[PDB]
């Protein structure tokens, strides 16, 4: 007899991680909305991480982010335009500093998100992590307001828990944003409220910083008659709410028997 | 229709040229699809007086007489060559478009042909070769360079949209540039009428089919060629010219989008009645052909005591016999407004096609027909001497159209523009429209041509067009999409994600028609077709297809025969029809298979194709198995549905061999499943950190019983602490009890929390051997060292 | 912005042509070599899963789903519907009797035609790059009004290239909608909203995207053919 | 403050910035479907593999490390997967596996890399005896995924 329930060639079945599977998902929900994705270099220059954000050295607003501080000559860090830049190199603490690197690049209007990994000097324990990720939004244009970073938040918490879902906006402080601003998103099923991340209409010495790298780079100012706003939201406390996965370290840890969970969502 | 550049010049006299005529005309709305320059008429040819026609004896040709400055003397062979008309003379040495070798003095029968006359397909500007070019005797001093007359012309081609029957007018498409700015030039039918009574009646027995039916009355007629520009016109237009009478009749249609026509009054009889024809009524249509009328058309009738007869098949062509000639002296002029519908099944129903059926199809101004008489029979009185009563018969009375609201602020809302409400109003006046009121909603009544005209809407593009589409700004809306639009991309996006990880998977995608062969039902063995075409491109083609595999298999033998694939893994997604539509997944296999290519082991057929499919479910994350189950395509052997999350979807298995034999295939291995497969959410299960248990152990069974019903009772038995469960191993054979088989199960327990004794599993084990030997089942794999 | 919904290839006459004022023995129908079908058996659903009547047909354009969503739907919204469709006529190079088209439908309050201008434009310049452009011109569709085709500017080919045809959504499309849809006992949701609608042929950019000669290959099934776009995905 | 959505036509230079990230997301799905298990790893590695793993040593340091283990920024990707490899051995035994990691690695300038690992008995019918395992088996799936990319491909000594 041909036992046709006997089991197969075992070829092998494969599958993407939950965080490529949440910034996929958050990827698709922004370009819906119009924007499109760019992505940053790890390791960066403190201009670009700090100063061009309005966080000066021994700034009390700098002990915000521990930062992993780099050396070694050698490695040749290029700049928005390929160019070579200099000044004290770091793990980005945040995908902000691509904010800045788009804008010298390109010219405004436009929307854009930024996804990537960053990492900060912390302990990691079950909702804590040195290595994570954040996703950033930046749109810039004239008559930009908030009205539309509130309404861009909206259509992000729609798309990710339903109709039954809204946003609610705090005052919250960023050196690189006023008015700063923190949102939470209301999650139906858990009923609770989430803080997903901030945002805010982007600071006016950032367009300057921009502007200013321009010119000493050769192109003309785009930034001075424009507004936009800009957020950042951590993706691991997402993808956790989201596939009910209890250890923040289990991402980074390795386990097939944890990854291969995830086959089911692609 | 075709556009003869200088005739539509004499509606619109400020056209730059024919380039920027086919510019303005696209703005409008009516695309060129060719620009032609036509009439090159050589140095050669001039215009010579037939002063007499002299028949050569003993042939059916004739001895022209010509006066072409001096008398010269042709010999021609076309019956209408006669003395009294003007013609086209190729002088000896001219080059003719055609026979490509020069014109020259020939002797033929008997005579010096200087030359020759020419019919309209020789001279080139028309398709026409059966007879000579027919000229008013006078119209121009003999030996006359033709072309002094008759200059090159350039003709567009539109297309006419069914929207702007209008359009179907060179006057119509005057109109419309008239209200881009253009001057419009309209002819006046100056007529000096006489009042006297109509020696015939009308008579509308079916108001429904011509809902407006006028009759004019000329009589004093004089037949005779066209002026030379009417022919040049006429034949720019696609159109024979035939004889003064006739040709008015068809330039005015092209002139204004309204057929017509001369009925000779010595077969009118007492009267016109347009009426139904009687079944079994012949008539011998102007086509030359002979035809038997269905009570369904409409006739252009006459009546003579107790007889009535056909003159004419209504608004599609009219009969050969009243048609006018030379000797005709009166006519009852036609023009009307008939049914659409009727003259469209009428002209279906005998296969013709005429510039008449064509606009009665499309509508005619429901109001035009007096305005049009008076344009033809004035014509006439100038072409033909004709002499025409001051009266018209006429029947039906049309209501002129209604007013349509009208707000500049809707229109400039509807096209996202900021036209000033004074430039709207003119334009549509430009166009004939009536415009009253103040504001802001006007009451606009259009002209009665316009049968597009009929909503606030329609108005709006009148604006759009005439301002231009171009000066409509470029912009994106912004909006919060109402609610329930809230995910609704997401079946379309799932089944996008199934072809992309079958595609990477190592499928390669095919799209097959969804047409089949109803024959096929019964070649590969399947319930018939429930949908069928009652208009088929070929009987191969006649149903809709009712699986996905059939048109794989047949992709599969084709592909052999143009090329040798030595395998093939395919698949498609497709709709299928069967009680419902509905969508599936097929895949083929087939080939020597997988591994080394220059080594010789091969993982192939049923399992390599089970493996994969195995994959794409692990894959997507949801439970997979096939059990058996017999299907009239498949190999009673290798055949078995698919389960998908414990549900049954399709099939798979190997194609029955007597199925690969009438298609002359090789084994062929395929499935086929009902999409949208099934959705298992996440239960995300947190692993145990604690050591898990390694146990072995085979199980003794009959070489019929399934891997399933094993598996399935060693797995339920094994508890809720059973962690893997494989099969590693078949063997059947010596020493086994003759006639059974043992399978190799590697076994894991763990435990979420505490880790597990030895005693836990020892023990549990146990409650599997036993429930292994209570269906009837040993366990081989016992004490391994 | 726009969403992606799929319509069924077996229409009814209602869906292909009533609801989108092409009613029959009209003039403007044979704009369409529709393919008649004739069995019993099949049950055709419409867009609230109602079985619905009348004679069937294979949709001679995407069109019909226009209707279907809008019935099932309330406004503002984008949508975007891909799918085969079919039509009587002879194959040949550049000609088929089966087909895809790309419908596009945009509803809501103040929707305009400077918007469904500035849809046309991006999707030049995403398709052609920045030295693309779109020309439209007036033509006639029973669906919509003002009508109109479009034709985009392909600076490789030095072209025009004549994609598809728009408009915006003529009023009796929208009746024909609110009066399916009390029919059914849903409230109106056409009444105050305005909207554009476009569809372009995919095979026709297909080939001048890929060059490809000859549009029968598409289902002709040579591997050796579609073989040839493992690199394109 | 109310809600809004913003309308505008994009500056013309921001017109497809979007391919480099599409196109590495595309690669993940593909050999995520192909067959191959994605593994994401920390960006540090041990100084004392550049040794171990025969490496050239790391270029780029922490001048504030969270171990000695972490002090240095991983050269290749290869390493961090043989690793996890071994700690997925030791807590559940898996008989074979597929993985794949896609991730910024650093040295003289920063770049992207794609790494694979092939380890176990192999593929075929598991009750059975044959396996298609070891190099050839990895080249094949290489070989696939490169005639799915549409790309040439070989692998030379
Ligand atoms: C019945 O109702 C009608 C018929 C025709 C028209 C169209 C057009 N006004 C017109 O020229 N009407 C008619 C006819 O006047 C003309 N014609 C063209 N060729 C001939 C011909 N021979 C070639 C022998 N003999 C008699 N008439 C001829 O062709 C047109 C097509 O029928 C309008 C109403
Ligand atoms: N970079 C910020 C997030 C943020 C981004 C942009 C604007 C405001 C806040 C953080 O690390 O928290
Ligand atoms: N359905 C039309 C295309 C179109 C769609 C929507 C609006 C206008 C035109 C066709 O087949 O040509």
């Amino acid at each position: 007899r041909v036992d046709v329930s006997l089991p197969g060639a075992s070829l092998f079945s494969g599958g993407l991680h939950p965080i490529t599977l949440m910034e996929r998902e958050l990827v698709e929900i922004f370009r819906a909305l119009g924007y499109q994705a760019v992505e940053g270099p790890e390791v960066e220059s403190e201009f670009f991480n700090f100063d061009a954000l309005n966080i000066p050295e021994h700034h009390p607003a700098r002990d915000m982010w521990d930062t992993f501080w780099l050396t070694g000559e050698g490695f040749r860090l290029e700049g928005p335009l390929g160019e070579e830049v200099e000044g004290r190199l770091l793990l980005r603490t945040h995908t902000s500093p691509m904010q800045v690197r788009y804008m010298v690049a390109h010219t405004p209007p436009f929307r854009i998100v930024v996804p990537g990994r960053v990492f900060r000097f912390e302990q990691t324990d079950a909702t804590h992590e040195a290595v994570f990720h954040q996703l950033e939004g930046l749109v810039v244009g004239e008559g930009i307001a908030m009205a539309h970073l509130k309404g861009a938040i909206y259509e992000l918490a729609q798309a990710l828990f339903g109709p039954d879902s809204k946003v609610r906006f705090q005052p919250v402080y960023f050196p690189f944003v006023e008015p700063g601003a923190q949102f939470a998103v209301w999650w139906p099923e858990g009923g609770k409220w989430l803080e997903l991340g901030g945002a805010g209409m982007v600071h006016p010495k950032v367009f300057q910083a921009v502007d200013a790298y321009r010119e000493r780079l050769g192109l003309p100012p785009a930034y001075r008659g424009v507004t936009g706003f800009a957020f950042g939201l951590g993706v691991e406390r997402l993808a956790m709410l989201r596939y009910g996965i209890p250890d923040i370290r289990y991402f980074f840890g390795g386990r097939l028997k944890f990854l291969e969970q995830f086959k089911g969502v692609l | 229709m075709r556009v003869p550049f200088s005739w539509l010049k004499a509606y619109v006299p400020e056209l730059e040229s024919p380039e920027v005529l086919e510019e303005r005309l696209a703005g409008l709305g009516f695309e060129t699809d060719r620009i032609e320059r036509v009439f090159p008429i050589p140095r050669g040819v001039v215009f010579a007086r037939v002063l007499e026609a002299h028949p050569i004896p003993g042939t059916r040709l004739k001895r022209l007489v010509l006066d072409a400055g001096r008398t010269v003397e042709v010999v021609s062979g076309a019956e209408n060559a006669r003395k009294g008309i003007g013609v086209a003379l190729a002088l000896p040495g001219t080059e003719l478009p055609g026979l490509g070798q020069k014109v020259g003095e020939r002797v033929i029968q008997g005579v010096r042909s200087f030359g020759m006359a020419l019919s309209p397909r020789e001279l080139g500007v028309g398709e026409y070769g059966g007879g000579l070019l027919e000229f008013p005797e006078d119209a121009l001093p003999p030996g006359t360079p033709l072309s002094e007359a008759w200059p090159e012309e350039v003709v567009l081609d539109l297309e006419v949209t069914p929207n702007r029957p209008d359009a179907l007018g060179l006057l119509g498409l005057a109109r419309d540039l008239h209200a881009l700015g253009y001057a419009l030039v309209e002819p006046e039918a100056a007529l000096k009428a006489e009042a006297l009574p109509l020696p015939f009646a009308l008579k509308v027995e079916d108001p429904e089919g011509a809902p407006h039916f006028t009759l004019g009355y000329a009589f004093g007629l004089r037949v005779a060629p066209s002026p030379l520009w009417m022919q040049r016109a006429l034949f720019a237009a696609g159109m024979r010219p035939i004889n003064n009478v006739v040709d008015v009749t068809n330039y005015v249609m092209l002139e204004r989008a309204q057929p017509m026509h001369a009925f000779d009054l010595r077969f009118v009889g007492e009267g016109i009645a347009v009426r139904r024809a009687r079944e079994g009524e012949r008539l011998k249509t102007l086509d030359g052909v002979e035809r038997t009328l269905h009570p369904e058309d409409l006739v252009i009738a006459g009546w003579r005591g107790e007889e009535s007869f056909p003159l004419g098949l209504a608004g599609v062509m009219g009969g050969a016999e009243s048609e006018v000639r030379e000797d005709t002296e009166a006519i009852a002029l036609e023009v009307a407004c008939f049914d659409p519908v009727s003259i469209r099944k009428t002209a279906r129903r005998h296969g013709l096609r005429t510039e008449a059926s064509h606009r009665f199809e499309r509508g005619v101004d429901p109001l035009g027909q007096v305005p049009a008489q008076r344009r033809a029979l004035s014509l006439l009185q100038a072409l033909a001497g004709a002499r025409v009563a001051e009266a018209l018969l006429e029947a039906g009375s049309p209501k002129p159209p209604e007013a349509i609201p009208f707000r500049p602020e809707y229109a400039n809302r509807l096209l996202g523009t900021s036209y000033p409400e004074a430039e709207q109003i003119a334009i549509l006046k430009r166009l004939g429209c009536r415009v009253e009121g103040e504001g802001p909603t006007y009451r606009v009544t259009p002209p009665s041509h316009r049968l597009d005209l009929r909503l606030e809407e329609d108005l709006v593009e009148e604006v759009a067009r005439i301002q231009g589409y171009e000066t409509i700004p470029l912009a994106l809306p912004a909006f919060f999409p109402a609610p329930d639009n809230r995910g609704v991309e997401a079946p379309y996006r799932k089944e996008q994600r199934l072809r992309e990880v079958l595609s990477g998977l190592g499928f390669q995608e095919v799209y097959t028609y969804s047409f089949m062969d109803p024959e096929d039902a019964r070649r590969f063995r399947l319930d018939p077709p429930r949908l069928l075409l009652l208009n088929p491109l070929a009987p191969e083609k006649a149903a809709l297809r009712t699986h996905l595999f059939p048109g794989l298999v047949r992709v599969l033998k084709e592909n052999l025969d143009l090329d040798r694939p030595e395998r093939a893994l395919l698949f498609e997604v497709g709709r299928v029809f069967r009680e419902r539509e509905e969508t599936h997944l097929a895949g083929l296999l087939f080939g020597e298979g997988v591994g080394l290519p220059w080594a010789k082991e091969r993982l192939s057929g049923y399992f390599l194709l089970k493996g994969y499919l195995e994959a794409l479910f692990a894959r997507l994350g949801l439970a997979f198995r096939v059990e058996a189950q017999a299907f009239p395509f498949l190999h009673p052997g290798v055949s078995g549905r698919v389960l998908v999350e414990g549900e049954e979807v399709g099939f798979l298995g190997a194609l029955h061999p007597e199925i690969a034999q009438e298609l002359e295939l090789p084994p062929v291995h395929l499935f086929e499943l009902r999409l949208p497969l099934p959705d298992k959410p996440l239960a995300f299960q947190d692993p145990s950190r604690h050591p898990a248990a390694f146990r072995d152990l085979a199980v003794v069974v009959p070489a019929p019983t399934p891997y399933g019903e094993v598996e399935a009772l060693v797995r339920e038995a094994a508890g809720p602490y059973l962690e893997s469960l494989a099969l590693f191993d078949l063997y059947q054979g010596p020493p086994l009890p003759e006639g059974h088989k043992s399978l190799a199960f590697h076994l894991r327990f763990r435990h979420p929390k505490r880790t597990l004794r030895d005693e836990e599993v020892e023990e549990a084990v146990s409650r599997v051997a036993e429930a292994l030997r209570a269906r009837g089942f040993g366990l081989r794999g016992l004490d391994t060292p």
